[PDB]
This record gives structure tokens, sequence and C-alpha cells, in this order.
């Protein structure tokens, strides 16, 4: 009377479901219903590129603050290790899926969401817990012992 | 979410006879990495070119935005290039060495 | 392009919509417009060819509609140039509205 | 993976009812009639 | 594209549809129906039972030869059921 | 595959409802999903087919000894119009690369 | 407002919540839902072309000012017919002027 | 053998009542209530009380997003995957039926001429 | 405005009304097709060694050995055929050494083509394997790059630096898309080259077809082969243009066949007939030019045969019928045009091809070529194939070939039926399933074309089949039932008594399966088994009819086409045995059923039944339900069709004068319907009169002839032609019953009233009118 029947049942997800529904591999963090690109939300704001709101990225290598590039957020983005992830990162500590940055509507607002990367991620050198959208404000800082880099956000003005 | 007939190769026409591959690589290089590009050097085919990308969706965004796009005085003819047709000029062979390699290295 | 050509062709078809037996020239017009539906790209290329080249057109008929007060001029063109010109017009107005050519104070306007 | 889109936009039952383009109603010919939209009985 | 099958003539009676009804087969004429048509069941079978010798519809009548083809003895050759040079169906 | 062409002869000819061949049954909820992928399980197919209704109970045929699916399931909803909707709708569907089949029982 | 509430609900709008205004408004809101709406979005200046149709076409358009495809149908006279028949004394009222009782038809409900 | 044959037989009652359409059965049940209305309400008009409250207002159920319209208008179940998996025959069938309504009218417009 | 802009093809409506895509997801793989004596046993070990040397192909070997069953007959022909199969060079070597050892032993008592398929399957195993170990987007090589594009193009680097931009482009497709960018325009005042196809005329080019016809666009002219390809654009004149241009062009290219040769033509055609955008008409026309040029070229086409068939075989499987008869025709002309060995040696590698599509359409191809060159010539090939020990897919193909030969050749299979059976029999017992299924199916097709003869040729096949009938679940079972079904009419009523009585059980049990394949099979079966003269009525009446009308008569069936027809036939035959009043009596109540198609079905069924058996069997009450049923069904007609009308007419003419009490109801309905709403039903009620004339005559109701006479006389002013025609027809039929001098509308009235109608243009009027003027004038 240890195991009555050797099989029984499941009532559980299937790999081909979640697989086929998200593929670049299969990915996590499917965009929520709100997500919309920032430029068209600057079109509903009636804003030409002069007065438009564009989020540019700024890089500083964590050891040396002394641009490897500069990155626009306007064109969500998948922050990951490198091929799957769009925002590839050379950092060797980033899990194959590290985090994601999604612009959402609450207004067009930027959001950062951790995917539960094994190491974590520090915000203004202060980490956030996994699995919730955390709004970012301009000049805030991101870094992916395991931090080789830094990042900053800027709206386009002046 | 794509029509099947489109392919990684695009036939491009309405080109000048002076045109430079610098402008070519620059312009076409927007959408993705170039697999390579050919240009007719022959009396009839001068003025025509073929572009091939590492990915199809590259070419899709290309023909999307590059549709009737302009160079000099000209609006380039941008079409998705066909398949098969004249092929057998080359052969099927040289599979033996590479297949022997993948059968050797990974052992599978 | 297909959008525009379609609109213009419908517009031309609208004058004859009641369609009694009409006449010969009108018959040519219906048959030619009808042709334009089956093979649109042909018609568009022929049109752009005219627009790039021909500077000499055929004679226009003229007649007066009688309002019993002031007469109204009425012009008659060969069908080919009517389809060509029609597409030319839908296109011109379309680009014009897109580019905000006409300031708001000109008001036989689509909005109101 | 849900299939998501910005906003909502509109349903379907209606989103395709009335004809298209069609244009008004003849140059404005007398012969047309057409005053009433639905039959009597 | 369209030519006779010319298999051996059997005892099966010919069958013409509405359209072909009056025609003598070879002379293409309506004149002087006299003798009767015979084609092999290889040409006439199954879905071809009561089928037209020509178009492939149901036979409403039987073909009669003219007197012209009679004296020239053409009615005695292979079964005059036209086959298209694809299949017969 | 034959179903979809029966729905096209039913729509094309203007069948107009109640003479519909879903009125063939009126007595039956349970539906037949054949040609299913072997990796699938109860909770899954429940999650996909609770779309068009509320499924009360489904018995998926899984070989008794090995304990793996034979590739098809007999399902039971709470509502018939859910069955009519499901056969007439969810059929000819791709799952994991293979097109499932559905029909009444 | 109905669009905004639909956005916040994420549920798209049905027919019924629009059944109130269905026939109302100068653009005649229902005209958004025209099947061919795409094509008409690319038509511009229609209202002026109607003004100049009087020169291209002999006949005289009274409706020149509007077009049902852009502006919808701006009136519904369906009532006028019913009230007309009522004022004449009903079906039995008008028919009382006719030969109808001659035809020996059981009813007029089937007159065709 | 009483309780066993009532396991199988009372399971014939269970899976018999379940078979058809549990959803269908309740709707049938509502009609039964309607008969009750008849006994007290032989020929109801207007202000009589059921009509009153009637016009005086004008178990997990699925939460997320929206469920595309179903001819029969049925909300999806509790744990439903939340994804549209369909042949689209509903819409097109849904759209086509609507198109016909336009067709009957533009058919008429013809008649007066 | 922005809100109406938030609310922001018809040519794609009318243009798609021209031609169609027509096709499924299964067929579109077309688009992926790129252009092109015990020492005779030990001696079979010897030949296996030598040919294996010159590896492992079973087919050619069994083809070689396949000449042994004629022994001492075999001759130089074996050198010819094999000449194509292996290299024609080694061909003289092997065949020569074979005749030497053969004659001696008696006294004392393309490779590249196949090499490609092996590599193709091996790469399939490599990739498939890797995922387990772990499409068109797979990276490519410069030889593969040189493989696609045609002659005369150069590869360029502009820089090494711009190339490094192309390499960083991938990384920068992510990186530089996330960076500063935008475009703008300035207001400034402003050459425009372009090409249509000018010369004199050159009928127009679709925007895509440029890719093909671009060489014609350039105007460089008048300076060899390049001028033959250049002048070969007369194709364009065939594809698009005015009908006269197509005609004259077509002839001009016909007479230039021998000149230009098949190579340049097919090189410039097969791309077009391969075009993804191809029309219906354009397709058909290119098919025409391929025919007309293949009436001439004979020995020339040998290299291109496969290169043809690859495009053509998709014509055999098609929704269009005329497309199919054309395809069979042109493959007939090709195979007969080329040589047998050309066809055989050509088409082998498609047998084991991974996709089953090419295998199938290839099977129908062998069917066509076998119709061309005859069964006995091609036999040893097949008989070699079905015994191939490599893999099953081959045998599956070859068996399918046996089938499609059965369908195509049909009645003419008869002579070689025995040998064919002797081939196929070994697959019924095979371990694989498909081979068994398709096998027994092929037996079915045979027997169906074998209609009764050659029973003993099927003989050895039976005993396994019957046994299988016991143990099978699923489709294979039904298939066996199909075979046995077509067999039973060919047996003896004594043996078939027993065997039949055995089949009836399973036949009963299997009515209920949801499979529609099942229901088709078991249906036609019930026809043949129960339509046997050696079967007893009462047994059918009890055992069969109640389940038959229960499960089979439902609204799933009738909506389908084939199921509709076959159902009609089977029911007709059951009536042919058990009698009339039974069947009809059970199906009358369904005349009043809602749906049309169902009513149509039972209506035509009643029609055929009362056509054959005669109305004499019918009793009284059921006859009341009859006439009422037929009127009722006839009163609601959604579409115009004969079935209801011919149905009514046959019913009445069959009832004879038993119908007399029913006339006033009939003709009352006939007049009231004879008004209704015009164009739909007038013509139909009229025709109803036309076919009911004689019945309204012989029973001697004269008032009714007055009615129809002057009433119909009045409609001759009807403006709708399609009605008026039916009216005149009705008058015609009334003239053939009541005579000249008794016409209630005396001819003096009628005929001049007819005279002006002859202007009427539209057809049916002219037809019936002239006819009637003929009857009266005669
Ligand atoms: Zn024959
Ligand atoms: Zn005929
Ligand atoms: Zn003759």
């Amino acid at each position: 009377n240890l195991q009555a029947q050797e099989e029984e049942r499941e009532f559980y997800n299937a790999r081909r479901r979640e697989h086929r529904q998200r593929n670049d591999p299969g990915g996590n963090n499917k965009e929520k219903e709100v997500p919309a690109k920032e430029k068209p939300s600057f079109e509903l704001s009636g804003a030409l590129l002069e007065d438009t709101n564009t989020f540019r990225g700024v890089v500083i290598k964590y050891s040396e603050p002394p641009r490897w590039r500069l990155y626009p957020f306007k064109n969500a983005y998948l922050l990951g290790r490198h091929p799957i992830d769009h925002p590839s990162c050379s950092k060797q500590h980033a899990v194959f899926q590290y985090r994601l940055v999604e612009y959402t509507r609450a207004r067009v607002k930027p959001y950062i969401i951790d995917l539960g990367s094994g190491n974590g991620t520090f915000l203004n050198n202060k980490r956030i817990e996994p699995q919730r959208y955390y709004e970012l404000k301009e000049k805030d800082v991101l870094k992916f012992k395991d931090d080789e880099d830094e990042e900053e956000e800027e709206e386009v003005s002046d | 979410r794509l029509p099947p007939e489109v392919n990684r190769i695009l036939y491009i026409r309405n080109l000048p006879y002076k045109i430079t591959a610098e402008e070519m690589y620059d312009i076409f290089g927007k959408y993705g990495p170039i697999r390579q590009i050919r240009v007719g050097n022959t009396p009839e085919t001068r003025g025509t070119a073929y572009v091939v990308y590492e990915d199809i969706f590259d070419a899709k965004n290309a023909c999307d935005h590059l549709s009737g796009f302009n160079v000099c005085n000209r609006y380039l003819v941008v079409l998705y290039y066909n398949a098969n047709r004249a092929f057998q000029k080359m052969d099927t062979k040289k599979k033996e060495e590479q297949l022997k390699l993948l059968k050797e290295k990974y052992g599978i | 392009d297909t959008k525009l050509l379609i609109l213009a062709l419908e517009r031309l078809k609208e004058a004859y919509s009641v369609k009694s037996r009409l006449n010969q020239s009108q018959r040519e017009e219906l048959g030619l417009i009808e042709q334009a539906y089956d093979n649109p790209h042909e018609a568009l290329s022929r049109i752009k060819r005219h627009l790039l080249t021909q500077r000499a057109f055929k004679e226009v008929g003229i007649e007066f509609m009688d309002l019993y007060s002031h007469l109204v001029p009425v012009y008659d063109v060969e069908p080919l140039e009517k389809i060509t010109d029609a597409y030319l017009d839908q296109y011109l107005w379309y680009e014009a509205d897109k580019r905000r050519l006409f300031p708001p104070w000109i008001k036989p306007a689509d909005t109101e | 993976n849900p299939r998501t889109s910005n906003e909502v936009q509109y349903d379907q039952r209606l989103f395709n009812q009335s004809k298209g383009m069609d244009s008004g109603f003849a140059g404005g010919e007398d012969e047309i009639y057409n005053v009433y939209d639905q039959a009597w009985r | 594209d369209l030519i006779f099958c010319r298999k051996q003539a059997g005892v099966a009676i010919g069958r013409l549809c509405e359209k072909c009804d009056g025609k003598c087969v070879i002379c293409d004429s309506y004149v002087r129906p006299c003798t009767l048509v015979r084609i092999c069941d290889e040409c006439n079978y199954g879905s071809y039972q009561g089928r037209c010798v020509i178009c492939g519809g149901p036979g409403v009548s039987d073909a009669y030869y003219c007197k012209e083809c009679t004296i020239q003895e053409k009615d005695r050759d292979g079964c005059p059921k036209i086959v298209n040079l694809g299949s017969s169906k | 595959k034959l179903i979809n062409e029966l729905n096209e002869r039913e729509v094309q000819l203007g069948v107009a409802d109640k003479v519909s061949w879903h009125s063939e049954y009126k007595d039956s909820a349970w539906i037949f999903l054949g040609g299913l992928p072997y990796e699938l399980t109860e909770g899954d197919i429940i999650c996909v087919f609770s779309q068009y209704g509320e499924i009360v109970n489904i018995n998926l045929v899984r070989d008794k000894k090995t304990g793996k699916s034979k590739g098809f399931c007999f399902l039971c909803y709470e509502d018939q119009r859910s069955t009519i909707l499901a056969v007439d709708n969810f059929n000819g569907i791709k799952i994991k690369g293979r097109t499932i089949r559905v029909d009444h029982v | 407002l109905k669009r905004q509430e639909a956005i916040a609900q994420n549920r798209r709008l049905t027919l019924e919540d629009l059944e109130d205004s269905w026939d109302r408004g100068i653009p005649r809101i229902n005209t958004l839902f025209q099947k061919d709406r795409h094509t008409l979005a690319y038509d511009k200046g229609w209202r002026v072309r109607t003004d100049f149709k009087q020169y291209q076409v002999l006949k005289q358009n009274p409706f020149w000012w509007t077009h049902q495809r852009h502006d919808g149908k701006l009136w519904n006279l369906n009532n006028y017919r019913t009230d007309m028949i009522q004022a004449l004394g009903g079906v039995e009222g008008i028919l009382e002027h006719t030969l109808f009782k001659g035809t020996y038809f059981p009813t007029w409900e089937g007159l065709f | 053998q009483r309780r066993k044959a009532e396991k199988d037989s009372e399971r014939d009652e269970l899976y018999a009542q379940w078979g058809k359409g549990l959803a269908q059965s309740r709707q049938q049940q509502q009609n039964v209530e309607d008969a009750m209305k008849e006994m007290q309400k032989p020929l109801a008009r207007y202000i009589d009380d059921e009509d009153l409250d009637r016009m005086l207002r004008e178990r997990p159920r699925y939460s997320g997003p929206a469920p595309p319209p179903n001819r029969f208008n049925i909300w999806p179940g509790y744990r439903w995957d939340g994804v549209d998996r369909s042949n689209g025959f509903e819409q097109k069938r849904f759209a086509r039926l609507a198109s016909k309504k336009a067709v009957e009218e533009l058919a008429y417009k013809w008649s007066v001429e | 405005p922005g809100y109406h802009a938030p609310v922001a093809d018809p040519f794609a409506e009318h243009r798609p009304p021209k031609i169609a895509d027509r096709e499924d997801e299964y067929k579109k793989h077309r688009r992926t097709m790129i252009i092109s004596a015990e020492k005779a046993k030990a001696g079979e070990l010897k030949v296996v060694n030598g040919a294996a040397a010159s590896d492992q192909t079973p087919g050619a070997t069994p083809k070689k050995l396949s000449s042994w069953d004629q022994a001492e007959t075999p001759g130089h022909t074996p050198s010819l055929r094999w000449d194509e199969t292996p290299g024609r060079a080694k061909g003289s070597e092997t065949p020569g050494a074979t005749p030497g050892s053969k004659i001696w032993d008696p006294t004392p008592s393309a490779e590249t083509p196949r090499t490609d398929r092996g590599g193709d399957s091996i790469g399939e195993t490599p990739t498939p394997g890797a995922s387990k170990r772990k499409e068109r987007n797979r990276p490519l090589s410069d030889e593969e790059l040189d493989a696609m594009f045609p002659e005369g193009y150069k590869v360029l680097p502009p820089p090494a630096g711009y190339v490094p931009i192309r390499t960083p482009a991938r990384k920068l497709t992510a990186t530089p898309t996330p960076l500063g960018g935008m475009t703008g325009f300035h207001m400034q005042t402003e050459m425009k080259s372009v090409n249509d196809q000018p010369s004199g005329n050159l009928p127009f080019l679709k925007p895509d077809d440029i890719q093909y016809f671009d060489k014609l666009l350039v105007d460089v002219d008048e300076s060899e082969e390049q001028k033959e390809r250049k002048i070969m654009k007369l194709l364009l004149k065939i594809k698009n243009g005015t009908p006269p241009m197509r005609k004259a062009a077509l002839r001009q290219i016909t007479d230039k066949a021998r000149e230009f040769g098949a190579g340049p033509l097919f090189n410039q055609i097969l791309p077009l007939l391969m075009s993804p955008t191809l029309e219906d008409q354009e397709r058909h026309l290119l098919v025409k030019v391929i025919d007309r040029i293949l009436y001439k070229l004979d020995d020339l086409v040998r290299p291109y045969v496969h290169k043809i068939l690859v495009v053509i075989e998709p014509l055999l499987i098609d929704e269009d019928y005329y497309a199919r008869v054309e395809g069979r025709e042109i493959i007939s002309n090709l195979a007969k045009a080329a040589g047998l060995a050309t066809m055989i040696s050509t088409m082998r590698p498609d047998i084991d091809n991974m996709d089953e599509y090419v295998r199938n359409t290839t099977a129908r191809a062998f069917a066509v070529v076998a119709s061309a060159l005859g069964i006995p010539s091609l036999l040893p090939f097949l008989k070699a194939v079905c015994k191939s020990k490599k893999s099953w897919q081959a045998r599956h193909t070859g068996i399918k070939i046996v089938q499609q030969i059965a369908i195509l050749m049909g009645c003419a299979i008869l002579p070689h039926l025995r040998s064919l059976v002797e081939i196929i029999e070994h697959g019924l017992v095979d371990e694989q399933q498909k081979v068994r299924t398709i096998s027994a199916l092929a037996i079915a097709a045979l027997a169906e074309a074998a209609t009764p003869y050659g029973i003993e040729s099927f003989d050895s096949v039976l005993k396994p089949l019957w046994k299988g009938i016991r143990q099978h679940r699923g489709k294979g079972l039904a298939a066996f039932l199909k075979a046995i079904g077509y067999l039973i009419p060919l047996m003896d009523a004594e043996y078939a008594n027993y065997y039949t009585r055995e089949v009836m059980l399973i036949l009963i049990r299997e009515f209920q399966s949801p499979d529609e394949e099942m229901k088709k099979i078991v249906l036609k079966v019930v026809k043949q088994c129960c339509g046997t003269d050696g079967v007893e009525a009462n047994y059918i009446k009890t055992e069969i009819l109640p389940p038959f009308f229960k499960h089979f008569w439902q609204h799933r069936m009738a909506l389908d086409r084939r199921n509709y027809r076959q159902l009609v036939d089977t029911t007709v035959e059951l009536a042919n045995k058990v009698g009339a009043a039974e069947i009809i009596s059970r199906i009358v109540d369904d005349l009043k059923d809602e749906a049309e198609q169902y009513r149509k079905m039972v209506m035509e069924t009643i029609e055929k039944i009362m056509g054959n058996l005669g109305a004499a069997d019918i009793d009284h009450k059921l006859e009341e339900q009859l006439i009422d049923g037929i009127l009722y069904a006839f009163q609601e007609q959604t579409t115009e069709d004969s079935v209801m009308l011919n149905g009514f007419g046959t019913v009445v003419n069959a009832l004879g004068k038993r119908v007399k009490p029913y006339l006033p109801q009939i003709c009352g309905t006939v007049l009231w319907r004879l008004n209704n709403k015009s164009a739909k039903v007038r013509q139909q009620a009229a025709d109803l009169i036309s076919r009911t004339a004689v019945v309204m005559k012989t029973c001697q109701e004269e008032k009714l002839m007055g009615h129809l006479g002057v009433v119909l006389y009045e409609y001759l002013g009807e403006e709708y032609p399609e009605v008026l025609g039916s009216i005149l027809g009705a008058l015609k039929a009334i003239v053939n019953v009541i005579g000249m001098h008794k016409m209630t509308p005396p001819i003096k009235d009628l005929l001049p009233r007819l005279t002006p109608i002859l202007k009427n243009r539209h057809e049916k009027v002219q037809e019936n009118c002239i006819d009637l003027v003929g009857r009266i004038a005669d």
C-alpha cells in the first residue's frame, strides 16, 4: 500500500504551450496589455522630436566612470546575457535572462522589472525584490562583486 | 506573421552606373547585417543588384521602409527575389567532407 | 495607389449611375473605366506615363446647362484623359491634406 | 503568453455593417426615388 | 487532343446526350439515320453507362449512322467513342 | 479536415441556424479531441478549452500500462452551446506543430 | 468617453453601448464603421469636387453640399410615411378610394 | 450488493445528469420558475411588482483581459489559459452574418427604381 | 479629426475575383521545389557485387534480374533500358559481360542524381539528430551563394570598414536602433528615368514579372544565343496581351521549336510556370505551349523530362478537373515522347523521397506513363519495386502506383490482372501497416475496374483478407471492407452466400462509427452486399433498415456531396430489393423537414425509386402523405433546380390516374404560385405545368385546360424573359396533349400574338418560341 497506481495524473502546464506562445528559446516576461512605444505616445502628446520625450541611456563601466555607446529606449527591451536577448550584455554575471525594461501606461512611463536573476540587480546601489514593475525616474542608476558596469537614464531636453 | 513568398534575397534596380558600394552598404545596412551583395557588371545587368541579409525580417523591414526609396534622381525598384529558376549551374556536391566532419567532431 | 484609383473610378461611375442606354462616347467611358477595374496596375502605369510625357490633349466639348437665370458651362473630355486627370486629382488632394497645404480659412472644407 | 495590444479598440458585430465608399446617390437625378430607407410593411 | 479510341467494336449500343442527340458521329450530319452505333464496353462502362459518346453527359437517345458513311463502310472500324488525349475521365 | 468544408457548405448555402447539423445531437456535451500531442495533459487541455465554456469533467485516454496518452481525449463541458462553439470553432488548430481534430460523440 | 472607459476596462466596446448615439452626430458616428472605411480615409476634398461636378456633368445636383459616405444620412423620413397613412384614414382609408374591393383580394397585406 | 450497484447505478444518475449539459439544465430550470409566475401572475401588465423591481436597477469566474464575443455569449472558465485559440470561424461567421444585414438593405434600395 | 483618424482592399476584392489561390497548406510545398539457373541466384550475388561496385541500390538490381522469368527470351532490350539506369558508358560493359556468362553457363549444364538523395537524407539525419543531441534561415556558404544567382554578377566589398559595419550591424541592429536617429525635410525647389517595356507595343508587364522580363526592358539591340533568349520573350506576348497577340505568338513559337531547341525554352518557361503569382489562365496557356512544342520535340527533351514533371505533377492533384485531364494528357505526351528507359531511369529517386507528396503525385505519374507505354512493358520495374527490401516507403509508393493504374486504366486492366495481383499480394501480410492498408485498397480499385470477371485471379488474396476482417481496429478495417465489398459481386452465390452472411455481422456492428471514411465504405458495401440477388428480403428488413435509417439518415451526411450521392444510390438499391412502400413510407415524413438540402435528398430519392419500381405498390394513405409532401416541399424553393421538378413530374406520371382526386389542390397551388413574386417562381410554376400537361389531359379535366390555356395566354406580355420562356414551354406541352381545333385559345388568337415576340434577344424565349411556332406551323 505504498503507491496504489504508478501513474495518476498532473493538471499542470505543458512545455509546448508556454514554449510556442513565447519564442524568440522560450522567453519569460510577456509584455503586459499596457505596453506601447514611447514615440507614438509623444505623437499623442503632439510632440515633434524637438520637444518630444525620448529616453537615452548612459553607460559608465562600474570600475571607471571615466559612453561605450548611447542607447535610446524609444524604438520594451529584453536585458540579457550575450542569441535571444535583444539588449545583450557582456557581463558574465547576468543569467541568460537577467531583467527587462518595459514602458507602460499608467501617461507613458518607463518601468524596470527584474526577471529574478540569480545575483539580483541594484537600483541606485539599492536592490529591488523580484516580480514587480518598478517605475524609474530620470537620473536613476542601474547595475546588472558581480557588477562590472553602471547605467543612467536621461530624458531629451536642453 | 509573414507572407511565405518573401525571401532573404532582394532584387534591387533603377541604380546608376556610377553608384558606389559605399552608399550601398551604408543605406541597406540599416535593417541588419549584410550576408553579401552582388551587382551586375555585365552589359545587360548593369544597373541591377542583389542584396542578401543574415535574416529575412531584416529584408522585410527593408522593403517596408525602402519601398520606392530614393537615390540621386531615382526611385529604386525593390522586390523580393525569386528562388530556383537558374540554379543548376552549380552542383549539389561537397556534402561528404562537411558531413564527415559533423560526424567526426561531435561524433553524432 | 489602388485606393486613389478606386476612388476616382467610382466618382466617374457615379455620373452615369442611373444609366439609360446613354450613347457611344459614354459607352466608351463605361467600358474603359470597367477595364480599369480588372487590370489596375496597367492603368496606373499608363497614367504616370501620360503625366511624365504628353503635353497635347484632344478637344473638349462644351455646352451650357440652363438654370433659367445664369447659364453654367459644361465641359466634355475623352475618357482616357478623364481617368488620368481624376487620379491626378484624388492624389493631389490627398498629398495636399497630408502636408497641410491649405490653411484653415479656406472652407468648402471636408470637415463641416 | 497573452496576446496583448495597447488600449482595447473596438468589438466586431458592428465594425463591418454598412456598405463602403459607394458614394452619395447619383449626380442627383430625379428618376431615382430612394427617399425611404426601409419598406412599409 | 481529341481523337477516336478505336478499340474493337462490341455489341453495346451507343448513347448520345441532349446536345449530340441528332448527329451522325463521323459525318457530323443529321441526315438519313439508318444503322446503329456499337462501341466496346471498354469505352462504355460504369459511369459511362448511358453516357454521351462525346461530351460526357447522360445519354438520352442512341446515335444513328448516316447513309453516307454506310456506303463508304466507315461504321465498321474501331469503336467511334471519342477519347480526349488525356484520359476519358 | 472534412468538418471545415461542411461548415463552408453550411454557410455558403444559407443554412440559417436550427437546421444546423449541431442540432443533430442536442443530447450531448462530451466532445472528441483526437490527434492531440502526447506531451499534453489534463490541466493543459482544460486551460485551453475552458475558453469557450466551463468544462466539467474530461477523461483523456492514456494507455493503462505505460501511463502515457494514446493521443486523444473525451471531454465534458457544463454547456452544450459551448460544445457547438468548440467543434465549430476550435477545430483545425495547431498545437505543438500538429493540428488537432474535434467532433461530437 | 466610451473609448476611454473601454481602454481602462481593456474590454472592447460592443454595439449596445453605442446603440444610443448610433444615428446621431454631424459626421453620423455610424459612418466610422463603414466596411470600406479604409478607402474613404484616403479621400480628401470630396466636398469641393461635388461643387465642381456641375461643370463636368450636365445634370444639376441639389445634394451638392453633402455626401452620405463621408457625412452619413442626415435625415430619416420613415415616420412621415406612417403618419401620412394615418392621416388619410389608415389602409382602409386610402384603399377606400381604390378598386381594391373589386380585385376580391382577401387582404391588402399581400399587395405586391 | 446494494451500495455497490448504487455506486454504479447512482453513477448512472450522476454521469447521466452530467452528460448532456449542466449549463443547459439550469436554463431549463428557470422555465420551471416561470410556470410558478403564471399561477399567481395570469396576465401581468406593467406596474405589478415583478416588473417594478424589474426596471429598478438598470464560484470563480475568469478575470483577465476580455473574452472574444461568442455567438452564445459565454464567459470562459475559472483557470482558462487566457489566450484566444481559434480558427476564427466565429468572427468571420460573426462578420458575414452582419454583412448580410447590410445586404438586405442595399438590396431594397434597389426596389423603388 | 484625430479621433476620426483613430478610426482611420477593394481592388484586392475585384482583382481576387480574378483567379484564386485555391490551395491548402499541404500543397504549398510546391513553392519549395528547386529546378531539377541457380547460378542466376549465385549469379545474382555476382551481379549484385558488380553493379554494387559500379552502393546498395536494390531497385536497379531487381530490375536487372527482372528479365529472368521469361528465361531464354531475354535479349538486347535489357541493354537498352539499363543503359539509362546506370551510366550508359558502363552499360555496354556490364550487359556484355552478363550475356557471356549467361550463354556459357547455359551450355555447360543518374548515379549522381541518386547520390544527391542519399546526401539529402543524411543531412536530414544530421540536423534532426543534433536537436535530439541538443529551416530556410540556415546560414549559407559562398559556393551555395554562387549556386543561387544566375550568370554575370560580381561580389563586392566596398571597404573592409563598411564590411566591419555590416559585421557590427547585427550587434548594432540592437545597439544603434537604441540610439539617436530621425529624418527631416526642407522646403526647396527642384532626371526621373524609368522603364516600361517600350519598343513598338510590348503588352504590359505586371510589377513583379519585371524580374523575369527585365532583359527585355533594356533597349540595347543588334549586337547568338543571347539573341535567341532575347527574341524568346515572345513568351511575354503569350502570357499577357490581346488574344490575337497570344494566337499569333503561339504559332510563331510552335514553328520555331526545332530551331530554338527545348533547352532555352524550358529554361525561360519553367520559372514562369513556377511563379508564385501565377494566374489560372496564364498557367493553362503555358501548359498549352508546353503541349504544342512537345508535339514536335521528341529525342530532344530527354535531359529535361524530370525538370518538366516536377512542375507538372502538381497538376495531377488539383481541385480543377480540366486541369487534371490536361495534366494527364501532357504527361502522356511527354512519356510517349521520351523513351521508356528515359522515364524509368529518370523517376526513381522520387520514390524514396522524404516528402510523401512527391511520392503520391509521382505514383499518379507512373499511372499516366503506364497508360502511355502499356502495362507489360513497365511490369518488371514495378514487380521489382514492390519486393524492394530496403525500406517500406518505396513499396508504399509502388503499391499506390498499382492503384492509380487501376483507376486510370480502369476496365482495360483486364489482361494483366493476374500478374498485378501476384505483385501486390505480398504486401497484405507485411509488418508495416500503411503497406497493408493501401495494398488492400488497391485490390479494391482493381476489383472495381474488374467488374465481374477474373474472380479466381483475386482468389489467393481472399483467405487472409477475411481473417483480417476479424482482428482489425480503425481505418485498415474499413479499407478491407472496401475491398471485400467490391469483391463480393464477383463471387458465386453459394460461396458468397456463406462469406456474405459472415460479412453482414461486422457490417451491422460498424454502422455507428463517427469516421466518415468508415461511413462511405460501409455504405457502398451495404449497396453491394445487400444488393446481391442471393440475399433474402426479410433478413434485411429486420436486421438492417432500422439502424440504416437511424444512423445514416442525419443532417451530417446530406450537407456533404459524395455522402449525399452514395447515400441516394444505396437507398435506391435497398428499395430495389425490399420493395417500394417500405423505404418511401419511412422517408416521406422528412419531405416536411426544415432544411433544403435534406428535402432535396429525400426528394430525388423518392424520384429514382418511383422511377424504377413503379407507383403501383403504393397504398392510399401513404399516397396522401406523398402528394402533400411533394406540394409542400415544392412550395418552398430557395434555389432554382430540376430535382424538385423532375421529382414531381416523375411522381405524378408514375401515379397515373390515381392522382386525379389531387388535381384541384395541385393547380390551385399552380395558379397562386403562378403569381407570387415574379422572377423566382414564375418560371418554375410554368415548367410545372409543362411537365404536368399530359396528366392534366388524359384524366379529361377540360376546365383545367381552359384555365391553363387562357391564363397562360395572358402572360405572353411578361417582360421578364426567363419567365416568358417557361410560359411558352408550358404552352408547347399543352399543344402536344390537346389538339389543334380544340385549343381553348384558338390559334387565330394565339399565333399572331406570338409573332412579335421574335425580337426578344435573350435566349430561352427565342428557343421555346421558335419551337412552338414550329409545332403549330407544322
Ligand atoms: Zn475502346
Ligand atoms: Zn454530347
Ligand atoms: Zn456519318
